[PDB]
DNA sequence: TACATGCACAGGATGTATATATCTGACACGTGCCTGGAGACTAGGGAGTAATCCCCTTGGCGGTTAAAACGCGGGGGACAGCGCGTACGTGCGTTTAAGCGGTTGCTAGAGCTGTCTACGACCAATTGAGCGGCCTCGGCACCGGGATTCTCCAGGGCGG
DNA sequence: CCGCCCTGGAGAATCCCGGTGCCGAGGCCGCTCAATTGGTCGTAGACAGCTCTAGCAACCGCTTAAACGCACGTACGCGCTGTCCCCCGCGTTTTAACCGCCAAGGGGATTACTCCCTAGTCTCCAGGCACGTGTCAGATATATACATCCTGTGCATGTA
């Protein structure tokens, strides 16, 4: 049961595309949502529905700006994303 | 006379009284007519059928018996229109396409 | 099943499988495992000279040869090898992390002067404990299974799967059975009598409806080999038996330091040595007590097979396929090997499954305070056991309200009690005296409860003493800010509005305690009390100034370090130790710390350094709730509990740390508390929790069996029990316990071996006369073919070498001589037999009987493991072979 | 030494760690990632959680309530064109 | 007492899809989607009845906020669906 | 029969232009634009503050649902001088 | 007496149109006494501060008159205005003069 | 009933299209940009039309307003100042 | 004789028509392009003038800030010609097509 | 003549697939109630229809000139190829913290019942603010003639 | 003696100043509808009290897989070079957009009048929610008949 080298990340894009699960962990992003939280009013508290709908919604807007940004990887004739296609995704939605 | 649904005489599953009582209550107009419940809901119904039949057959392809988030995505992103409806929706536990 | 509704929208059909598989994709070892120790020399030390400096990598590998823990071993094949010596092979890396910090990061810190010897020789006894602990690894533990393999052109030579003293199953390996009866013969004993035993879970007496009544008693059971059992704990073992020959559940409850893990090892031996209830017990423990546990029913009950569950995925499937049933291969229902299981809270909650789908006989919870709470995962894993008879074992039945003493009893009798209602202080009406006066008098016959003071009487007094001191200028104003929710004030000096006042009760404690517990208090005080305190000696001031408990501490402390006096300083905030650690460095004393963030290794380090006769340490500073029951610090006098608790248990437990058996001193308890604050309001709420727990608990198939009925497959087992141990009159009980013959009386049985004596007798007396009339089968019961000269000529055999070794190496069957004079040799075998052969075969057949020559073969006791051959070369022995040499030779030995 | 101070403690965003980062980018089909892509993936979460956050807290504020409930955080992501499904029951 | 679309959704289910069920995360987003689509069409035949000067919604808003929101061969089979369930519930 | 009346901010912008540049005109088309940036404004406050009685089932429209709304429509600087310039209104209406 | 409202809160916006638009536009059941004088002072706050810009514009290019350009210019070279208008299209508006450097001569 | 249109697509000349392209700042254009920007256009034209022409279809009328425009416009988050509303 | 260098003049443009603001489509041809989509959908429709104007305005609009994209697409490749796949790239990044 | 190992054979003990009683979990049936939907009737305004006006949309014509179309030379930019070097992925050993289960008392908030008053809807009478019509004269657009600013190429000078 | 770079100038394009004349921006006026005032009346929402559950802070313990640090190799990104394709700049011809005028008439807007459809109100009952219970098919352990197989005994040749 030997892969072929150069196979890795095949095989960890066919991995995450099939399955539904949440990709970052529940509580450093919990501690890091009260942490902004902090900014606008003192002393909240939040339902543990709040928390799983924010990271649902954070995820899913994160994973669609990848899917732009190889956009604009592969047009650039390269296969490494690299921050300048992340801000040329994020310009041409209509964010920067 | 014994009280028939307003939703039976339509043939409808869907509620027309909670339908009627919504549009009523929501600011809508100064005034709501007869047929306006009544064709909402059918509209509502109909729209409702159209993706419970994909997301069925969706579940039936991966051999379940159990729609999940899951099949909804499946089927709404593998249709043109129904993406096109539904294209500034995120659906949670739902996944990407393949 | 036919859909009635359809889509008349012509969209194209799409397949929504999104099963993948990688094979498109595409196109047990012998390495370093662990590295032990090092030797100074890699072969010879050429000069000892150039100690100076540390070596290279490069040095290291030139230099010096280690011993090295090798993969798919067992530590006793650790060998010492060079870097040059093994040279290539996995685990490389291992071998340079070594080098890295035992050899050269640790004669670093020797060559440095800065280094106080009190520091060298705490890193040389920590090299001690290192090397300490690889030694345990050598010695067995247990032997799990014994397969007869077969080694290339190796014979067939005897392999034990040992577990290990220090290991799990995962780390248990085969080995040579030769020598492992030279390492430990007496584990391989264990093993021996655990593969034919007597006490079986099959083989119990099912008291059904009706169970035997118990007599008090007062002498301490002779299957009891532990040792003097104490008058107190023989008390418990009749208190159970009493309650359990009811079919009733009780609570152990005596408090720490009486033996409660002794009582309920003796109480099983009895459930099994007397009542023959010896099926699957189950004991539920805390991890940390796990050792405790399992060396008692090693020492109070040797006889028990008492297993372990308990390791990673791997280690307990290794349990459950070599120890849990007698056949496990076999597709039908299995049975059980083991008598008691012990696990933890862990793995009924991981394992539930299979544990819960098991028929339990007996059911104790130790420290059953974890299930006060009838909503727990625990609770509602255990309650779906079924399980027979339970106890639970508490030192604190009841902590903080009645409603975990309703959950303990209705998890022992699920409907007797219905306690629901709580007590109040406040109404105190007549008829709530009469709800306290009912409930302790029903819940009596089943609590046992004695103390530390009613038995064992040589035990110091302890005394509590309640200092009340005030607040100080910044605990007041921190206060009276935080009870207003006056943010600007609070928020002035803070680092992002960080001051939270969510849970209000939480800083106000903060504030009572000490104000550097808030964000930049430090920077208020010291810079305006004293700017430009930026040297030590002047923020000592700071530390003890701004607390009314630092002051009284100070004090305190100056006190009692002239005097002979160690303290111990409790805490319900780590936060509130850091403070103390601060000044207790600042000010130079010599002190411990145990927390919950200090792991297990260090903590018994710390504990043994604080308990040594020259140990330069003052004070321990602790977690209130931390470190478990194990903790013992009885060297240290004084207890200072800096915060209090809402549960006054968890107070007295700190308190037991130094007031338990073996304290030789008066303890002295120091409360500290903060007048007019919210710490009064735990205070009062401990006390009434003090009284309530003195006014509850502490006031004082489809076809029928038969009975003795003899059938054919009764004779056939008794004619073959004839054609093995022969004379069982004596050894009947045994047979019937093992299952060799069905239950039935000893009586019959003897009745049937006299008449089965007796018509072969007269079987050879026909015979006599049917052989001289021109000059041997007989059917019993149904049963034909019955050898009658051979069975008797074969009973007077056995007696024969019985009334000659049962008198003669009684105490010693091993040690036995045969005479000087040697019969004739054998007709050349294929192994060397001698006459050592001989005589090991005459124990053998001894020991394990005839026919049985699977047994005579696979025991290394006797030494001749591979020299029968009877099947896996076609050798010359064989059954009928061993079973005439041993007519011949005992005919040899008659005349 | 420095034991009262309640510091040398990880930053939240930086929880957010490399290998999540990662397994977000293989969900979008991504081959190679820059090392420079990590640090500038936390600044984007960074905005975008401060903009459905702040309208969230409003939305809590006007209530007269101190608790954020699901609901707020599903009228925050609709009202900027990002409707969650799931939640609003 | 939370008032959802659960059983319509369900016996809908059981004419298209008679041996299937459906988790209740999955219903919660259904029922999300029932009321999404009835905000969507009641807001833009608001703003029809608005824009014509007119107090009154009736089936005629409904029918162009239809065409107006479905895409394509959605919005066909919607009004035929509506249109003949408003002539079945009049001629009864 | 007669050319019916056609309401529009015209002559109030005009004030404000006024007030802000007492010498400065505008043409037709600005005019014109500048009355659908009113009503434009208008119509997104409006219906904001509708959805916020309606999410906290009230029947009216109150001063606190225009703050609300304005707090979540205007970005940045612009809230906080309307919400100023609001409250300022209602302070000298009310005492009056 | 005879006093209107835009007086009592000292405003040039009408508060009883304003108020009059409220409530026939199906925004709620009841309108409150203050929400015409809040919405109000807003509406006559955010005109202002178009206003302001889009006459600097003008002076810019040596006009005494506001067209549609100017507007554009006030819109797009605010911050906080190019925000709230990010999907608004003013006719006759032009756009900003902005070359990108990599299309400059070297 | 008047007569019928075709090929008016290519009205929009290559000169036209240059000075929309220099307007947004383009330097330097491809020769097939014509054919594909002439596609751009006619797909945006079609769903504005189309939602005009419902309105008017609503309103019961025979001619397109300015009005009837604008709400397309508005509807689809392209909102117009200066013709109306 | 004289000439000037390739994109001078179409720097020279870009200043000229970034400066100015009247429409840059012809008006006729627009019109019938107009009339002819709109016969698609219904037959003898008549126009208001200052409709085909608000439709003019808003597709010059939409053109201008879509070539905007479009030579952002074409500098991130490292050129300078725009070409038909800038177009495609910044349309499917928009959410269009 | 008699004792002992080698060999062939007979026959029951243990292993296996099958029918059967038992346990169990989801499915369908029955209860209640109570609240919101349906039936009935009335008033009154909103929506529909007809007749009329008038404006603004479509169509035609004819001239003019600006803009588009087209051809062509050539410059530069797109693009392919090649080589290098470093950053990115992979593996492997070690640490760390997440996930899960748990404590203890307090408070926020939802849900329910119930009281009560101030506020906003509604109406009639009044009146003045804002709209449509009319008019005029100034800011702005266009034109023309210079002034100047910018692009580009060739020649002279200067350094290598 | 050669290569490159600076500058000088020529010409094209753009800016600037003055003059003209126009047509819409801004003011005035009459009136007429919508905003204002004053009164009545009902209910929305605020407040209260009470019960029950989640959330919070700051600790505890255990297991295990994930996160992290480092060593290293090679795959990819990037830079340079050459070629040749294709787009730009510009001049000459062709076409059609635009402007101004005119006319017809189609349809949208207004007005008057009528009638029918919806809100409001009130009575009455069953549809949907919560709950409990009888029932049947599937999973499961077990008795049972059938079947393969290890095993132990009597006959036979060899040695003493």
């Amino acid at each position: 049961h030997r892969y072929r080298p150069g196979t890795v990340a095949l095989r960890e894009i066919r991995r995450y595309q099939k399955s539904t699960e949440l990709l970052i962990r529940k509580l450093p992003f919990q501690r890091l949502v009260r942490e902004i939280a902090q900014d606008f009013k003192t002393d909240l508290r939040f339902q543990s529905s709040a928390v799983m709908a924010l990271q649902e919604a954070s995820e899913a807007y994160l994973v669609a700006l990848f899917e732009d940004t190889n956009l604009a990887a592969i047009h650039a004739k390269r296969v490494t994303i690299m921050p300048k296609d992340i801000q040329l995704a994020r310009r041409i939605r209509g964010e920067r | 006379a014994k009280a028939k649904t307003r939703s039976s005489r339509a043939g409808l599953q869907f509620p027309v009284g909670r339908v009627h009582r919504l549009l009523r209550k929501g600011n809508y107009a100064e005034r709501v007519g007869a047929g306006a419940p009544v064709y909402l809901a059918a509209v509502l119904e109909y729209l409702t059928a159209e993706i419970l039949e994909l997301a069925g057959n969706a579940a039936r392809d991966n051999k379940k018996t159990r729609i999940i988030p899951r099949h909804l995505q499946l089927a709404v992103r593998n249709d043109e229109e129904l993406n096109k409806l539904l294209g500034r929706v995120t659906i949670a536990q739902g996944g990407v396409l393949p | 099943k036919i859909p009635t509704r359809f889509s008349n929208r012509q969209n194209k059909t799409v397949n929504y499988n999104i099963d993948y598989s990688d094979d498109d994709l595409l196109e047990d070892f012998h390495g370093i495992d662990i590295v032990i120790n090092h030797r100074l020399k890699t072969s010879l030390e050429e000069g000892k000279v150039l100690e100076k400096t540390v070596p290279d990598l490069n040095n290291c590998k030139e230099n010096y040869e280690f011993l090295i823990k090798w993969t798919d071993e067992s530590h006793l094949h650790n060998t010492w090898e060079t870097y040059e010596s093994i040279g290539q092979v996995r685990g490389l890396k291992r071998l340079d992390n070594y080098c890295k910090q035992f050899i050269i990061e640790d004669q670093q810190v020797r060559l440095d002067p800065y280094v106080t010897a009190e520091d060298i020789e705490i890193m040389d006894m920590e090299r001690e404990r290192r090397l300490d602990e690889f030694e345990e690894f050598h010695v067995p533990e247990r032997i799990i299974d014994s397969q007869r393999a077969s080694l290339e052109d190796g014979t067939s030579q005897l392999q034990y799967l040992v577990k290990w003293r220090r290991l799990n199953y995962d780390e248990a390996t085969w080995e040579n059975a030769t020598d492992i009866v030279k390492l430990a013969p007496e584990q391989v004993k264990h093993f021996q009598n655990r593969e034919n035993s007597k006490i079986l879970p099959q083989y119990s007496s099912n008291y059904t409806s009706q169970r035997p009544r118990f007599e008090k008693l007062s002498v301490q059971p002779p299957f009891i080999k532990g040792g003097e059992l104490r008058d107190f704990q023989l008390t418990g073992i009749n208190w159970m038996a009493f309650l359990w020959s009811k079919g009733d559940n009780g609570i152990l409850a005596d408090e720490m330091g009486l033996g409660k893990t002794v009582q309920t090892v003796a109480f099983i031996s009895w459930l099994i040595f007397a009542r023959r209830q010896n099926g699957p017990h189950i004991i539920v423990v805390p991890l940390s007590t796990m050792p405790a546990w399992l060396d008692t029913f090693e020492k109070w009950a040797p006889d028990l097979n008492c297993i372990c569950y308990m390791g990673n995925q791997k280690s307990r499937d290794t349990i459950r396929e070599y120890e849990f049933y007698t056949n496990p291969r076999a597709k039908g229902k299995k049975t059980m090997k083991f008598n008691v299981l012990l696990t933890t809270y862990e793995y009924i909650l991981k394992d539930r499954a299979e544990l819960g789908s098991i028929k339990w006989q007996f059911m104790a919870v130790d420290e059953a305070h974890r299930l006060k709470n009838a909503e727990s995962s625990l609770y509602e894993s255990l309650n779906s056991f079924k399980v027979a008879n339970r106890m639970l074992i508490t030192g604190t039945p009841l902590q903080n309200n009645i409603k975990e003493l309703a959950a303990l009893v209705n998890f022992l009798m699920p409907g007797r009690f219905t306690i629901d209602q709580e007590i109040d202080f406040e109404n105190q009406d007549e008829e709530q005296e009469e709800y306290i006066h009912d409930l302790h008098r029903r819940i009596q016959p089943f609590i046992l409860r004695r103390l530390k003071k009613d038995v064992e009487k040589s035990l110091p007094s302890k005394t509590e003493r309640i200092l009340r001191v005030e607040l100080s200028d910044v605990q007041t104003e921190y206060y009276k800010n935080i009870l207003t929710k006056n943010y600007s004030a609070l928020t002035a000096g803070a680092k992002g509005g960080h001051f939270s006042l969510l849970n209000i009760m939480n800083e106000l404690k903060k504030a009572s305690n000490h104000p550097y517990l808030f964000d930049n208090a430090e920077e208020r005080v010291l810079q305006k009390f004293g700017d430009g305190k930026m040297t030590r000696e002047n923020v000592l001031r700071g530390l003890i100034m701004s607390s009314g408990k630092m002051v009284l501490l100070d004090q305190l402390l100056t006190r009692l370090k002239k005097d002979g006096h160690r303290v111990l300083i409790f805490s319900q905030m780590v936060r509130m130790l850091d403070i103390l650690g601060d000044y207790l460095s600042i000010k130079g004393i010599n002190f411990q710390r145990l927390d919950g963030t200090v792991p297990s290794a260090q903590r018994r380090i710390s504990i043994d350094h604080f308990n040594s006769p020259d140990s330069n340490d003052f004070v321990f500073l602790l977690s209130t709730r931390a470190g478990g029951l194990g903790i013992n610090l009885m060297t240290a006098d004084t207890v200072v509990i800096f915060d209090s608790d809402w549960n006054p248990q968890a107070d007295l437990q700190a308190m037991a740390r130094a007031h338990r058996i073996g304290q030789k001193n008066h303890v002295m308890v120091y409360r500290l508390v903060s007048k007019d604050t919210v710490e009064e309001e735990v205070l009062e709420r401990a006390r009434k929790k003090m009284i309530l727990e003195y006014a509850i608990i502490s006031l004082g198939r489809a076809r029928a069996n038969d009975m003795d009925s003899i059938g054919e497959s009764e004779v056939r087992a008794l004619y073959k029990a004839i054609l093995k141990f022969g004379n069982l009159k004596e050894i009947l009980d045994e047979l019937i316990a093992d299952g060799t013959l069905p239950v039935k009386s000893f009586e019959k049985y003897g009745e049937t071996y006299d008449e089965m004596m007796e018509a072969a007798k007269d079987c050879v007396h026909e015979e006599e006369k049917n052989r001289k009339e021109i000059l041997v089968l007989f059917n019993f019961k149904g049963v034909k073919s019955l050898n009658a000269e051979s069975l008797l000529s074969r009973v007077e055999d056995l007696k024969y070498l019985k009334n000659l070794i049962n008198s003669n190496y009684k105490d010693d069957p091993l040690k036995f001589s045969l005479g000087n004079n040697t019969p004739k040799p054998v007709q050349n075998w294929s192994s060397n037999w001698t006459k050592e052969e001989d005589e090991k075969l005459l124990i053998g057949v001894f020991k394990y009987g005839y026919g049985s020559w699977t047994q005579i073969r696979d025991d290394p006791f006797l030494g001749i493991t591979d020299k029968i051959f009877l099947n896996e070369s076609k050798k010359v022995p064989g059954a009928i072979h061993l079973g005439r040499r041993v007519d011949y030779l005992l005919s040899f030995l008659r005349g | 030494g420095a034991k009262r101070h309640r510091k040398v403690l990880r930053d939240n965003i930086q929880g957010i760690t490399k290998p999540a980062i990662r397994r977000l980018a293989r969900r979008g089909g991504v081959k190679r990632i820059s090392g420079l892509i990590y640090e500038e993936t936390r600044g984007v979460l960074k905005v975008f959680l401060e903009n459905v956050i702040r309208d969230a807290v409003t939305y809590t504020e006007h209530a007269k309530r101190k608790t954020v409930t699901a609901m707020d955080v599903v009228y925050a992501l609709k009202r900027q064109g990002r409707t969650l499904y799931g939640f609003g029951g | 007492r939370k008032e959802s679309y659960a059983i319509y959704v369900y016996k809908v289910l059981k004419q298209v899809h008679p041996d299937t069920g459906i988790s209740c995360k999955a219903m919660s987003i259904m029922n999300s989607f029932v009321n999404d689509v009835f905000e969507r069409i009641a807001g833009e035949a608001s703003r029809l009845a608005h824009y014509n000067k007119r107090s009154t919604i009736t089936s005629r808003e409904i029918q162009t906020a239809v065409r107006l929101l479905l895409p394509g061969e959605l919005a066909k089979h919607a009004v035929s669906e509506g249109t003949k369930a408003v002539t079945k519930y009049t001629s009864a």
